[PDB]
């Protein structure tokens, strides 16, 4: 979608270090649908954004 | 020319610290307060006995 896109292609220096860390992370922190990511959020116990 | 634009610096500092498995802050953020335990005050009951 657009929002990574926006963290890919910028050149600010707080949103490079964020673009960074989400690019070398493991397990991945991406996910596939919107309510999927609402669904880490509830579950994961104030540790997932 | 490549040691003076930076670049074998820029290099050095993905590879190591990037890719790094903790990092600086990784171990800095961790903070956990606990409770005194017997070995501590284990000398006082020493001088008791």
């Amino acid at each position: 979608g657009s929002t990574k896109e926006f963290f890919r292609r910028s050149k600010i220096a707080v949103f490079d270090k964020m673009w960074t860390y989400m690019r070398s992370a493991e397990p991945s922190v991406f996910v596939r649908t919107t309510a999927e990511g609402v669904a880490r959020v509830r579950k994961s116990k104030g540790k997932y954004a | 020319k490549l040691s003076e634009q930076g670049v074998l610096d820029k290099l050095k500092n993905k590879w190591w610290y990037d890719k790094g498995e903790c990092g600086a802050k990784d171990s800095g953020s961790k903070e956990k307060t606990s409770a005194l335990s017997l070995s501590n005050v284990a000398g006082v009951f020493y001088i008791l006995v």
